[PDB]
């Protein structure tokens, strides 16, 4: 019950971005936006702050109106190209931020620690690299009590270590129970910190839901890279006429595609002819998903 | 409110840019120049008669003031947006005219604080050199002087924001400013002058002393013109309307009225500003 | 060279943005004001002379010109610095001294353009609504024209000059009301004190050339001629003299912005 | 042979950002510069160019000081944190770059056309999105040849699709001779573009090859996945004791990592009673090398 969203339309001059675009979210549920370039994920994401009135549609966030700063109170957001006054001290920045949104000045020293930019604070925000603004970035998100987290495509810029660091960060505040609006185009590492996902091409909403019931009804094949498994031909003719998708790499090496969804049992027979020498069994991925639904779409 | 930390970080660019520093000695400079380097148009060199110095300063002032004003304000609203940290903010519980009047009043205190402290050099400048002069007579002069200094930078600040609000590049907001900054100087005292003179000469004798309220400019010549200053003589433009718009209190009001009407507009331009 | 990029580059700024119909009708405002409006002092009427309503022009264009390049030349450099977007431009083949030649051709072009348009909007007026007093205007007008232009442009490369060392475009238009107060306000001020100063002794065979200092001095000068020690060709060339420094300076102090 | 960096270091004021980094490459050769946020990445980056001066050494690019006009030409740079003046519309954008870079003007259409922005022009950057607004710049990047580009973090903001399209461009351009800096962090399937990787952290350039040079140069288990196979006790106790690394996660199922080399006698066994409900088998990636070389010489 945190943000519900009634069909909402928005228009952007003649353009419209969005149409009939319903979407709900748990009070502790985490849902993962994903769509094209310029579908309308950012836009999305600011009718969710209120930045903009929906023309048709009446948005509900933290069970409020949008416009009472009451909602905003307890509520954070991180921008995408997170910019920030270039001439101002992170830490004072920070406890700028802290200031405008009533945090205790206890919190802001202990929380550049946590982030990882204590480091190299007290020195301006033009000094750093994208990678730090981005870090500053998510300090701003993560300031406060925030019921309500809206990130916007935010990995950008960080290392695998922090991008792993922040997943766990999110998955532990989906743990003391607060709601997180995700979108990230990294669909890589997403799947175990994401509970609910939503894919949107163009306006049009394509699907809602958790990973599990996406994937049944999608019902994505399996992808296997092998390399050598007994001989050059002898995996390719055995599949070809059964009706199965397999396509022989001329380097010895047979490229068979599963459906992983009745079949399980065969694949037992799959590894045990013959001693292989390199295998490389792909489940369907999300990234997959993505690619689907987009082809669904179109 | 929360209007004081939108405040505290004004003043705080204030002390990181050249500006504090650069509106201080730039404004010193002017009032110390005109009390000894000044008056040399005559060939007196140094003297400080307080009425001159209120006078001529007053003018060189009702012209560099609103120019100062304008170049601190007009990318107050426009710069934000420009810089990406507008969008940021809004997401904060902080309302449209919330952060309005915080940058209206750090601004102000900028300003205000400025003048204070660019005359504070001079009004030591004269006390202490200077060679008998009745201190009571300069302390209320230049305290009539700072108070309506400080208001008129207000209301041209109130003037920024407005054409901020409208405008959608930092490079039209200046030209918008300007364009502001030479209309009430240059345009609303030639244009209503040449309006007595040809398109009145008795078609409406009664209605132009009380028009030259409109203008802030005016007001303020006016306010620290006649005065209490003994000698009291006003030249063209002022003399209509230095004689009787009835105040002493009236001007005072009328400029808070601009102000106030100003940033009411502001807040109403800066509400429907985005798409 | 290929400065002409940049050069069209903000030409095309100058028109998408509201410069041009607020600089132009800027001039086109005033000089009907001044030329009809001008002498309301002691009775409103029009086009008392050629050389009268060019006077009133001039002196408000010392106190006006300047500013508007201080105020279209602070932003030039460091507002790129800040937006980010210099960096990347100086990733392309150009090099610090093309962007800044492109730069202040574009914004010389545009003030010249804007002069031009609205000045001669002033002068048809004067042409047409007036009677037919004289034409070969074309003297005072067009030399207005040149000498307002390059002025103009020497302040312009004031303005790059005080930009180029700045780091905060905020920052940028305090050091440019110094530019323009010290010219308007402190040079004449501060040389009259010091002639009163030197009753006699100030030694005046050079007097005239400390009013070269100063470019306001020099357009003033140049638009005092309608019928002095320094040839009004010198009195030109100490104004390109001043541009050329002004230019030098402001690549100079580009090329170690970062 | 191109990009010759020989004994350079690069301080701020009072602050050594870059130390001792010897990094060489030549013709169509996939270089990238991994490490932690704030390592000198991108000061290296720039450095390649004439933005920064060294402090120490030279940088030799094309044979000829990287300051000159010439070697700026024969160039191309796509800044993270791309921005773009935002008020004239794209394809004013890319005409005017084009403009300064020295292009037919009949590429520019082209490439607004391939790089899927087509419908987007003459609708002005500030109404474009993060990612259109990286879609530009790529495009821009790809205006005339470039002999030596610099793509810098450029998969952010950009669709699955649209980064595997990038990834597919920069092996197109790999395929004629065209050098590519890459910068990306987004770990997972940059490596089979990446010729050479350099995984430089604070420090300096302690790790530069190829992925399958550094693979070697260090050894790294395999990975081997599984979910709810067919107890949770039996796996740990039959791996743990038969001389193995057997990570017991707590998910019912025993998830054992192997040594990387005893894996092709392991499979015997996995077939023997190892039914195959969930098997995934990922080979130690860049992930691992990254985390490996960070931790260990960091
Ligand atoms: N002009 C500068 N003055 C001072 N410090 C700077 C400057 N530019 C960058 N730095 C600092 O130098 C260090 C190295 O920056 P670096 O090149 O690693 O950025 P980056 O590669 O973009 O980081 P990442 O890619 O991980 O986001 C950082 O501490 C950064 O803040
Ligand atoms: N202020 C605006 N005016 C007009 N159109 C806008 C505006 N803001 C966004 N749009 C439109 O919205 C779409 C881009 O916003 P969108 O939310 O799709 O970005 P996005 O999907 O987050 O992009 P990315 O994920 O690549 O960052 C385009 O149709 C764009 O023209
Ligand atoms: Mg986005
Ligand atoms: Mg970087």
């Amino acid at each position: 019950n945190a943000v519900e969203i009634q069909g909402v339309s928005q228009r952007y001059g003649s353009m419209t971005v969005l149409h009939d675009l319903n979407l709900n979210l748990g009070e502790g549920e985490v849902l993962g936006l994903f769509g094209h370039n310029g579908a309308g994920k950012t836009t999305s994401m600011k009718l969710i702050l209120g930045l903009l009135s929906p023309s048709e549609g009446q948005v509900k966030v933290l069970g409020r109106a949008p416009n009472d700063p009451q909602v905003r109170r307890q509520l954070g957001y991180l921008p995408e190209n997170v910019t920030f006054y270039p001439q101002l001290s992170g830490r004072e920045t920070l406890r700028h931020f802290a200031r405008l949104k009533g945090a205790a000045l206890t919190q802001v020293d202990e929380l550049l620690e946590q982030v990882g930019l204590a480091h190299a604070a007290d020195r301006r925000v033009k000094t750093y690299s994208k990678g730090m603004r981005q870090r500053l970035g998510l300090a701003q998100a993560l300031l406060g009590e925030p019921r309500l987290l809206l990130l916007d495509q935010p990995t950008v810029g960080l290392d695998p270590i922090a991008t792993q660091d922040l997943y766990l960060l999110i998955d532990r505040l989906r743990q003391r129970g607060t709601s997180i609006i995700l979108c990230s185009h990294v669909l890589p590492g997403v799947e175990a910190h994401i509970n609910r996902a939503a894919i949107l091409a163009k306006g049009c909403l394509q699907a809602v839901g958790s990973l599990s019931q996406l994937r049944a009804e999608a019902g994505l094949p399996v992808r296997i890279r092998a390399s050598g498994i007994s001989e050059r031909d002898s995996w390719l003719q055995r599949w070809t006429d059964a009706g199965h998708s397999a396509r022989g790499l001329s380097e010895s090496s047979i490229e068979v595609v599963a459906v992983n969804g009745h079949k399980l049992v065969l694949l037992r027979q799959l590894l045990g002819e013959g001693e292989p020498e390199d295998i490389e069994i792909h489940q369907p991925s999300l990234e997959d998903l993505y690619r689907y639904y987009m082809e669904r779409a179109g | 409110n929360q209007v004081w930390n939108i405040a505290r970080k004004e003043l705080s660019d204030g002390l990181r840019n050249r500006w504090l520093l650069a509106i201080s000695l730039l404004f010193a400079v002017l009032a110390v120049g005109i009390a000894w380097l000044g008056a040399a148009a005559s060939g007196q060199l140094g003297f400080t008669s307080i009425p001159a110095t209120i006078a001529s300063l007053a003018s060189l002032a009702t012209f560099l003031m609103p120019l100062i004003a304008l170049l601190l304000a007009y990318d107050a609203i426009v710069g934000e947006d420009e810089g990406g940290t507008l969008m940021l903010l809004l997401t904060y519980p902080l309302g449209r005219g919330q952060i309005l009047l915080g940058k209206f009043v750090g601004h102000g205190l900028i300003l205000a604080l400025a003048v204070l402290i660019g005359f504070g050099c001079a009004a030591l400048a004269i006390a202490l050199l200077v060679e008998g002069v009745e201190l009571g007579m300069l302390f209320w002069a230049f305290g009539r002087f700072m108070i309506s200094s400080t208001l008129l930078g207000w209301v041209f600040l109130a003037f920024a924001y407005v054409l901020s609000g409208k405008v959608n590049e930092k490079s039209s907001a200046a030209g918008l400013a300007l364009g502001v900054w030479f209309l009430f100087v240059l345009v609303f005292d030639l244009v209503l002058l040449a309006l007595l003179v040809l398109s009145e000469g008795k078609f409406n004798p009664e209605l132009l002393p009380w028009l030259l309220l409109l203008n802030p400019t005016d007001i303020y010549r006016l306010i620290n013109l006649s005065g209490f200053e003994g000698s009291g003589s006003a030249m063209g433009v002022l003399s209509l309307g230095a004689d009787l718009p009835v105040p002493a209190a009236v001007l005072w009001l009328c400029l808070l009225a601009w102000i106030g009407v100003s940033l009411l507009l502001a807040y109403a331009i800066f509400r429907r500003r985005l798409t």
